């Protein structure tokens, strides 16, 4: 109901954690397991590559259709670019229903 | 091959292939008789023109086909589907046809 593709077997969840590396244990044994760990974190890169199957229009409409254009005007800030201090902003939501076809 | 047999069909489609577009365009024409079949010579003496607009020429009883405008081949939709996602175009070859002639 939010829109999208309903999938019985969706893309599976990729779960990730840091392996716990404990600090120094005491000299004698104690079975109350571990509260002392080495405070750490990880970083890295992650790349996702989805292939999408397109469906071409077969339209026999005569007149021009409605497009998603950018307003060519004297603007202070370009749409869908970064700001004066590098904040990336998205000025409006873009749907996907622009082309037409008969019912 | 006439009389009761058409010598061509109405082709007016526009197939957009990959790195090319083939535009076809059929029109119905009408050709009168010009000059009453004469080669009348035309000039600027009878007009009374300026020095810049003087001319000397010849008018013929012949017509001519011209398809030298872009809307003779592109619809407004096919023009929009041309100008918005192409960095260029040029014509490769044309193919002319003249058919279903009716002299009245």
């Amino acid at each position: 109901l939010m829109g999208g593709f309903g999938l019985k077997n969706p893309p599976p969840q990729i779960l990730i954690k840091n392996t716990p590396v404990p600090a120094n244990p005491p000299a004698e044994f104690s079975a109350t397991k571990f509260a002392s760990f080495i405070t750490q974190y990880s970083t890295g890169q992650v790349s996702v590559e989805i292939e999408w199957e397109l469906q071409k229009e077969n339209s026999k409409r005569w007149n021009p259709e409605v497009q998603y254009t950018s307003n060519y005007a004297k603007s202070a800030n370009v749409d869908f670019t970064v700001d004066n201090n590098g904040l990336y902003t998205e000025p409006r939501p873009i749907g996907t229903r622009y082309l037409t076809r008969p019912l | 091959d006439g009389v009761g047999n058409a010598s061509g069909n109405w082709h007016c489609d526009s197939t957009w292939l990959g790195d090319r577009v083939i535009t076809t365009s059929t029109r119905t024409w009408a050709l009168p008789t010009y000059n009453n079949h004469l080669y009348k010579q035309i000039s600027s003496a009878s007009t009374g023109a300026s020095n810049d607009n003087h001319y000397f020429g010849y008018s013929t009883p012949w017509g001519y086909f011209d398809f030298n405008r872009f809307h003779c081949h592109f619809s407004p939709r096919d023009w929009q589907r041309l100008i918005n996602n192409n960095w260029g175009f040029r014509p490769k070859r044309l193919n002319f046809k003249l058919f279903n002639i009716q002299v009245k």
